[PDB]
């Protein structure tokens, strides 16, 4: 039984085999100004597919952290080593209840109407691994010229808006990759877990579920789970939950940050070394 | 009818004091439907507060009221230049609606 | 080796009186700004500047809870072993959905010669059961929004109040104080209380409710360990935001309706702490 | 040792006579207003003052029930009908793909606008008529006479008022919009709802005869048919029908219950 | 004692030639007004008086079914038992041809998809498909060629036991004016979606990998009478607008492929 390049033996079961690592992590809009983190840049729009120029801070990018674990290993030269294995996911969307604020800032429905809500297209992605997430590159416009501070596909072509298998990334710089240029990898991530779905559309409702009883299997069909290299966790995310509208008519992307609660076990290894 | 008095007659206070103004009904206001007015010279009355304690729209926070029965207060909790005009207590309680006979605030 | 709110956990007692049932009607707290519209809260505000954004407190829908105290268990609080109340199932719905169907009542004509126009836009529905008071991390739309006094909101916020901030750590230990805009149950605490929400936003979102007497939902976690009612309490939290209702002006105002609980109890044997 | 509506449970009874099935087509109680169009509230008003809110009778659906007789029973220990499953559905869904008969086009030229909007769809099988708990938008409504709404009505009664308890014992008497089935009652009824509201909702409505929900509770007893009678109830206000000139009327169809019961020893 | 159908019910033939397969495409009957636009029904008329409500032949969709001859059989009778059928909506595709004679969504826009209401009904028995009458208006006059509630009073727009149909002839029986009957269809297994609303969108699923399981709780599937197999069907997927706005309901076609096996039974 072979995983991430090393040969996978039994599950360690004494008192202290079980640990729990939690994350908040924070979403990454744009944060145009200081006082609006969590927002975009208000939207432009109806830029010529020749002249597109977005603003860095009109992008929101991935979320991503590194959970550094306990050394398991009293030694490196043992026949078999420990690695941390994640288990299950306890995650969900912090701060959902702050969309019913409809008096600050948010246009009218109609006369004497309070404001409308955050709605319009949105995506929310997780992924746990022992690596940092893997991602291909897919654009909306091959000719859209990014930002300095963003990563995003390098000498695209047409067939960067369909699928170009140049553009591959690791997910290895917080607040760089734009969302709408990467999807996490189908054809990689052996050593990862993901989810997300995208509901597209001008007027679509937010739908966010919490609660503290749901939890996500991240073992696979042979019943391992991430292996965490170098003691190593990798938490993902993306949370732009729709778009909020000014008085004016514009509109900025709100994100919500993304709590993880990750419940990992000791497995025994074969020493690769 | 509803007959409201209104305490002090007039109010002698500086800018940034909190001022306090008193409406008074002979009898029980239904539902606590007394409304709070200003009025500047030359000018239709404005709506700070209905419902005896609800804020108007688009009226400045440093407003509120409290009481309900026969007890109403009018409280501005940091004076502004423009606040020292008149104010009417309007009760809707009863018919027919009746109000106060003012408070005058002057700047101290 | 069961471990749950700091307590050594121990078999379920298998007796006659073992099973008890609690119950409560936990009523909303949308505002009630008029003592005629119970229920409802006052009229939404619209578009005021980020720096200069001040809610009227009866504008402000707040998370509701009730402490239902339990039968004391132990004769002795010295035993080997103790007895300790453990939430193993809820019942749970919205009270009064059908009143909704009053179209005649105060409600803008959808058009000329149409009907009322039914309550619909954002809502919430959550509840909660725990052995202690639920836990709550505070996020704010709007780090400068000037909350009213008697509300307990985020202290000192900051930009990062609008996303996560961890200083923002409450007990819902108070009714008509919590707003629901400022508060979420916290998925880093509530160690000893399940929770359950949806949020469903948008201009013309519709509500959708379920009623049954035949439903539950299971309150055991991977353990098969359910809430224990520290000092013979158990918790119950509430908020059933079911829409806007629009009067004839368009001024629009947050509709609530009760949350019925029925909670099943065992005993559970507790090793002695003390 | 279990107590179900005031009587110990016991084991029980097989065979073939052991087992009985009841069916009933419970027809809508919308208002019916006009004599040709059964199954269609009164147009609804709006815009009435909370303070003057003063409803048509026949603008107000009402909770459709009916008393079942079951077999006669009464041998060593006295005998109830059980009730084990029920196969239901609305009945005349199609009749919706009528967009000729009187509803307002939905442009020019176009077909007429199909019903749609606030949605109820409500059953409930018991031994006992059905508890209710009453809700009201606006606790001032003068309810008309042959409507039984809560009485002594507060601003309490808009959220949870304990003293609004009754029965479902009349047949087109207690308006959807006062009364809720009750979750702190009903030991011997079965209820399931769900309410859909909103201008434009669609209605959504599915039709099999292999579809049986499971009338028995977490001890494995089915409400127990007390006097040999089975109550069921409904409620099926399927949208609003949009005349021409854009009033508006709740429209109802028929709920058909098919329930299969067992005989059950029991002791007082 | 096992009855289903009025015939007692034996061991399931455990042969080699004992499973068969049939399979139907049946046809929509959405009222085909010219001979270019079969699938489509006349364009809608609105706003007829109740009192006044005539509709055009063309403009009714009806019920589709067809009887499916089987294998004549006949120590113990033998009677084709339905197990199983795989059923799905044929050429849902079609749908995404905006090009031809429907109404620009805007100025420069592509043509308005099929939408709005729409009813997607299913039924595999071994007797035709035993059907309630209920009308939204029971002064409804239906023309010549139609088979609609008889003698329909105030109560046929409610519950009127009266109207009993057998499904016993194709592109007769009105959708708008019949259901499945819940209180018979003993020996047929039926199942519908009603999806009502002016822009409701159609939502339709083709996989070869689902089958619906078709013996009750028994364990037996409809008993083919005479060595019949009834398949009826509605699948109304929207309306189609034209440039004018008038609107045409538009009906696919539905596959069915029943998987039979022997059944000893006695009379
Ligand atoms: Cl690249
Ligand atoms: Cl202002
Ligand atoms: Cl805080
Ligand atoms: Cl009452
Ligand atoms: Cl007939």
């Amino acid at each position: 039984l072979i995983k991430g390049g090393v040969e996978v033996l039994e599950v360690k079961t004494g008192v202290d085999a079980i640990t729990e690592v939690e994350c908040f992590l924070n979403p990454e809009m744009g944060d145009p100004d200081e006082n609006l983190r969590g927002f975009s840049l208000k939207l432009s729009a109806e830029n010529d597919f020749s002249s597109d120029s977005p603003e860095r801070k009109m992008l929101p990018c991935y979320s991503t952290a590194r959970i550094p674990l306990p050394n398991l290993n009293e030694d490196l030269t043992s026949g078999n080593l420990l690695m941390w294995e994640a288990v299950t996911v306890q995650t969900e969307v912090i701060g959902i209840t702050s969309m019913l604020n409809l008096h600050a800032g948010s246009q009218k429905v109609h006369e004497h109407g309070g404001g409308k809500p955050i709605q319009g297209s949105n995506f929310h992605f997780f992924a746990v691994g022992g690596d940092p997430l893997e991602m291909q590159g897919v654009l909306m416009n091959y000719r859209t010229k990014y930002p300095d501070g963003t990563i995003t596909p390098k000498n695209p072509t047409a067939q960067s808006q369909v699928m170009n298998t140049d553009h591959k990334a690791y997910l290895d710089k917080n607040n760089a990759y734009p969302v709408e240029c990467w999807v996490p990898d189908p054809s990689r991530n052996e050593n990862t877990r993901y989810f997300g779905t995208f509901t597209g559309g001008e007027n679509v409702p937010p739908v966010l579920h919490v609660t503290n009883t749901a939890t996500t299997v991240l073992l696979d069909e042979q019943g391992v789970g991430p292996l965490c290299k170098a003691d190593s966790l990798y938490v993902s995310a993306a949370d732009i939950c729709g778009l909020f509208t000014n008085s004016s008519g514009t509109q900025q992307w709100r994100g919500l940050a993304r709590y993880f609660k990750i419940r990992l076990r000791k497995r025994s290894v074969k020493n690769p070394y | 009818e509803i007959v409201l008095t209104q305490s002090p007659g007039t109010l002698s206070l500086s800018p940034g004091e909190r001022a306090t103004l008193s409406c008074r009904a002979s009898q029980s206001v239904s539902s606590s439907y007394l409304a709070w007015y200003q009025q500047t010279p030359g000018q239709a009355p404005r709506l700070l507060i209905y419902g005896a304690s609800s804020r108007a729209t688009g009226i400045p926070d440093r407003f509120s009221g409290s009481g309900s029965g026969t007890d109403f207060t009018l409280t501005i909790s940091r004076l502004e230049p423009e606040d020292f005009v008149v104010y009417f207590c309007l009760q809707y309680g009863s018919s027919p609606l009746t109000f106060g006979p003012g408070t005058k605030v002057d700047i101290k």
